[PDB]
């Protein structure tokens, strides 16, 4: 059960940084969607990297 | 000579990456109208009415992709005249 | 070179590039809308006029009316039944496709004349490309045609009114006001045929021109 | 059938030493053949051959020198390749000399 | 209807959970770093590479969180009385295992690090035993998913 | 709607004639074998997954849930 | 025996199973082909690097680990916790106001509710490929997402262990030791299989054996292998799976 432990919390880690960095970046205003962003998005790749 | 590809390479590949995600993200944001099973968040309290303006905010939540795509082509653009600097 | 705009296959490209510039134009910008009334017993919650628009990508799956209950005064929501864009939506995004190879093709005939009489290789590529294309144009034309025949039998105002849960009782009648007409429908099948023809006379023509 | 290890086994070997030199450097060159030693008992100082040892040894240091040399003459190197040039004479000696 | 005290125990665990993963990280980092400290003065070129035992304690600190954020996020002014308990049990099972797999990691790391300074190439076999004290952390996280999973 | 047997049938066939085509199909030589071995064991062990996959979604004992936005939304979007 | 010809397979599988993620395929595959397209580019410059050097001496086992990661992906129908709409919903539950008795009670109130599969009308046969995205969309995904998850690895498990026992058996072919083959290997294969094969076959079958309008009356997951090591058979409520298996 272990290899199957392994995908589950690969699958759930995954969704809470997905909860964490994508989704609090909404946002009606195009002013600050367009800008911010760029460092909410280099911040998703450090830390799948 | 200044900002040589040893430390642009990285910005090479990290707006190459960002470019196609923040593209097809908007596609999927325009096209699909962002349905829940691909976004569920959103930004509103009152649905009174309809649908037309959850639509409508899926659609400029979709042009907001736009000005953050092209900031990664400029980005991808500096990185390269910075690399071909040699 | 003018021979081989004399030469039919320049024009007959040129004639299934404005066939279809105006078959998929047309397509990607149709419309319309049907009528109806539901006039129950009472005339005070009687209904006597409700529009329903019908438009492209044809998703009538998730086309609606909202109409009176007329129990009391209520209001109900009905949602029309058919999905239709799997088919249209391929036909469409491939003749979008296709209308930019065709594009592409005009070009290396009109400016790259030299690089398509060398060796007679390219000729063969386009032939293979229209002749998957025309195999497109065939499935996606029966596939549209099924689809016509069901929206010309999903549209018909008896299923939406046996459809009603509250027509059941006496004095809820329901008569349809305007019919929906099909003009594009059938026009743009009959459109698509003939592209479809077309491409395999130009299919033939291009297998007896490669030799 | 599938792929087990692979087959081989012990084959003795005469050969005179005068041409032994050039038949070793040659069966080196194709890397195909396993050694061991025969003689365990004795000590590898008592091989007599460390004569050969201690002047591939002094040949070695010589060379570690005239290394070190270049690298402080930053001359880099252009590796020319040509891998199989060495040859079997009694004339490296004295060109090491 | 339902008696007070709810949010109490769903609080306790939240906080219990990162104190004692926080601790088990701090254990680590110490003995990673003073096996370093140790090590480096006759292999200087081994330190970068020798890094191995603190980013470790990162991943029980990121796992950490993945626990804190998801106990905070079903976090609210209202408990049915069964997320209550449940929570508190994440919680301490989270915060200790997080402990007891910092411990293991960083005495058994220290050991290891400081050991290949002598001899390079056992060195693998140290990343070996210190994932598998790793797995033990990831196997505290099943728990305590399954247990947010009620 | 969707139909099982059709897909089933589908991608079984397609994925056996992969796998039973495959060595016969390369031409001979000394890399022939272990293609055959690691060709043959891809097919079986993406069919078995595969089977496991598509039985996963087969006969549910259970029906989800959703928020009530969830509801509407869901109402008001496909079909 | 040289196991390593069904290695080159074998760990690659193991290893993207593990890694489900598609995205995270791509990314992996990005890397292995630039090292691979850079294969003179690389053994013309120096590993320095030892961790490179480790990492270079097995390009081919990177991207056999990214090619079937990516195919895992795919399969799972999952990528960074997301799914895409590519075939039909496979479920269409719209009867829930209408046949099912339901008018308003939602926003504060109804905040969330289970729908019924039993009643008709809600059933769009299983998604062709992958996990349908209801339960991606669902909350108590979970739930059912370790079940299900659980019995693969256990039934992908039990499949190596019995081919990789057949192996001894091929072994003492090639030795000839029957001595060891008649009171020994048979023995193992039959008491592995007695057990992992009834595991495997009670679970194939519970599969379609019931459906939702028994639901509440169905058999377990598990509980009944314990009930069967337990010796105990109380008829209270037996859940019979075919008839005479006591």
């Amino acid at each position: 059960l272990r290899l199957w432990a392994l995908s589950l919390a690969h699958a759930q880690l995954s969704e809470v940084l997905w909860t964490m960095v994508i989704h609090i970046g909404l946002h009606v205003r195009s002013l600050a969607g367009g800008l911010g962003l760029f460092f909410i998005f280099a911040a998703f790749a450090t830390l799948t990297v | 000579l200044c900002c040589g590809p040893k430390l642009a390479a990285c910005g090479i590949v990290l707006s190459a990456w960002g470019v196609i995600m923040l593209i097809m993200l908007g596609i999927f944001f325009n096209v699909h109208s962002a349905v829940l099973i691909e976004d569920v968040p959103f930004t509103e309290k009152d649905f009174e009415n309809g649908p037309q303006n959850i639509y409508n905010l899926y659609e400029q939540v979709s042009y907001n992709c736009f000005i953050a795509a092209g900031l990664y082509l400029l980005l991808g653009g500096f990185s390269f005249c910075q690399v071909r600097l040699n | 070179q003018f021979r081989v705009v004399k030469e039919p296959l320049g024009f007959v490209k040129v004639l299934q590039w404005v066939f279809a510039i105006f078959a998929f134009a047309t397509c990607g910008s149709y419309t319309g809308e049907l009528r109806l009334s539901v006039e129950c017993a009472n005339k005070t919650e009687s209904a006597l006029n409700i529009e329903v628009e019908f438009e492209y990508p044809f998703r009538l799956h998730q086309v609606y009316f909202d109409a009176p209950s007329c129990v009391k005064g209520g209001t109900t929501k009905i949602f029309l039944v058919g999905d239709y864009s799997s088919s249209a939506e391929f036909f469409v995004t491939v003749a979008v496709f296709a209308f930019l190879y065709s594009m592409g093709a005009l070009a290396t005939y009109i400016f790259l004349q030299n690089k398509y009489r060398e060796n007679n290789k390219g000729p063969m590529m386009d032939f293979l490309a229209t002749a998957v294309f025309a195999f497109m144009w065939l499935v996606s034309s029966s596939a549209w045609a099924k689809g016509l025949s069901d929206v010309k039998m999903a549209t018909d105002p008896e299923n939406i009114i046996k459809e009603m849960p509250m027509c059941r009782q006496t004095g809820n009648t329901c008569k349809e006001l305007r019919d929906p007409v099909t003009s594009g429908l059938n026009t743009s099948v009959v459109f698509g045929f003939l592209n479809l023809v077309l491409w395999v006379g130009n299919l033939w023509f291009v297998f007896k021109e490669t030799g | 059938e599938l792929f087990r290890s692979e087959e081989m086994t012990l084959a003795q070997l005469f050969l005179q030493s005068e041409a032994a030199y050039c038949c070793v450097s040659e069966l080196g060159e194709l890397g195909k053949v396993q050694f061991r030693d025969l003689n365990p008992d004795v000590n590898v100082f008592q091989r007599k051959f460390v004569n050969e040892v201690r002047r591939c040894e002094e040949m070695d240091r010589k060379l570690r020198f005239v290394e070190k040399e270049i690298r402080k003459a930053n001359i880099p190197i252009m590796d020319t390749g040509e891998n199989p040039e060495v040859p079997f004479p009694r004339d490296m000696i004295d060109l090491e000399a | 209807n339902n008696p007070e005290y709810s949010s109490f125990f769903g609080v306790m665990g939240a906080s219990s959970a990162m104190v004692f993963s926080a601790m088990g990280a701090a254990y680590g980092t110490a003995k990673s770093g003073t096996g370093i400290a140790a090590m480096s003065v006759m292999r200087p070129e081994l330190i970068m590479k020798s890094i191995i035992p603190v980013v470790m304690a990162g991943i029980i600190a990121i796992y950490g969180l993945v626990v804190a954020v998801l106990i905070a996020n079903s976090l609210t002014d209202g408990i049915t009385l069964y997320r209550s308990f449940l929570q508190l049990g994440a919680g301490l099972s989270v915060g200790l295992s997080g402990l007891a797999a910092g411990f293991a990691i960083g005495i058994v790391g220290d050991a290891g690090v400081r050991g290949t300074a002598q001899q390079p190439r056992l060195f693998v076999g140290m990343i070996l035993i210190l994932i598998f004290a790793e797995v033990l952390g990831l196997y505290g996280l099943i728990v305590a998913l399954i247990l947010s999973t009620k | 709607a969707h139909s099982f047997a059709l897909p089933v049938i589908i991608f079984t066939t397609f994925w056996g004639l992969i796998g039973i085509a495959g060595p016969w199909f390369v031409p001979k030589g000394p890399n022939r074998g272990v293609i055959i071995t690691m060709l043959v064991a891809t097919a079986v062990c993406c069919y078995l997954f595969w089977l496991i996959a598509i039985l996963a979604q087969l006969n549910p004992l259970f029906g989800p849930q959703l928020k009530n936005e969830t509801i509407w939304y869901v109402r008001f979007l496909w079909e | 025996i040289n196991p390593a010809p069904y290695t080159v397979i074998t760990f690659p599988f193991l290893f993207a199973v593990m890694f489900g993620d598609f995205g995270h395929g791509i990314l992996m595959t990005l890397f292995a082909v630039w090292m691979v397209l850079r294969e003179s580019r690389i053994l013309s410059q120096k590993h320095e690097n030892e961790m490179f050097s480790m990492v270079f001496s097995g390009r081919y086992i990177i991207l056999l680990m990214g090619l079937f990661s990516i195919y895992t992906g795919l399969i799972y129908n999952d990528c960074f916790s997301k799914s895409l709409n590519i075939f039909g919903s496979s479920w269409s539950v719209r009867p829930m106001f209408t046949q099912g008795n339901w008018t308003e009670e939602t926003l504060l109130g109804s905040s969330v509710l289970q729908l019924n599969p039993a009643i008709p009308g809600v059933f769009g046969g299983p998604y062709p490929f992958g996990i349908d995205p209801i339960w991606n969309i669902a909350t108590n995904k979970l739930t059912f997402l370790n079940s299900f998850k659980m019995k693969m690895s256990v039934i992908l498990g039990i499949i190596h262990m019995l081919f990789g026992v057949s192996l001894s058996l091929f072994n003492h072919i090639y030795f000839k030791k029957p001595l060891n083959i008649y009171f020994g290997f048979i023995p193992e294969i039959i008491f592995m299989s007695s057990l992992f094969g009834y595991l495997v076959i009670l679970i194939f079958y519970k599969w379609t054996a019931y459906d939702a309008h028994s639901s509440r009356n169905a058999p377990s997951l598990l509980i009944h292998f314990i009930n069967m090591f337990l010796f105990s058979y109380p008829e209270s409520g037996n859940a019979m799976l075919y008839s005479g298996q006591k």
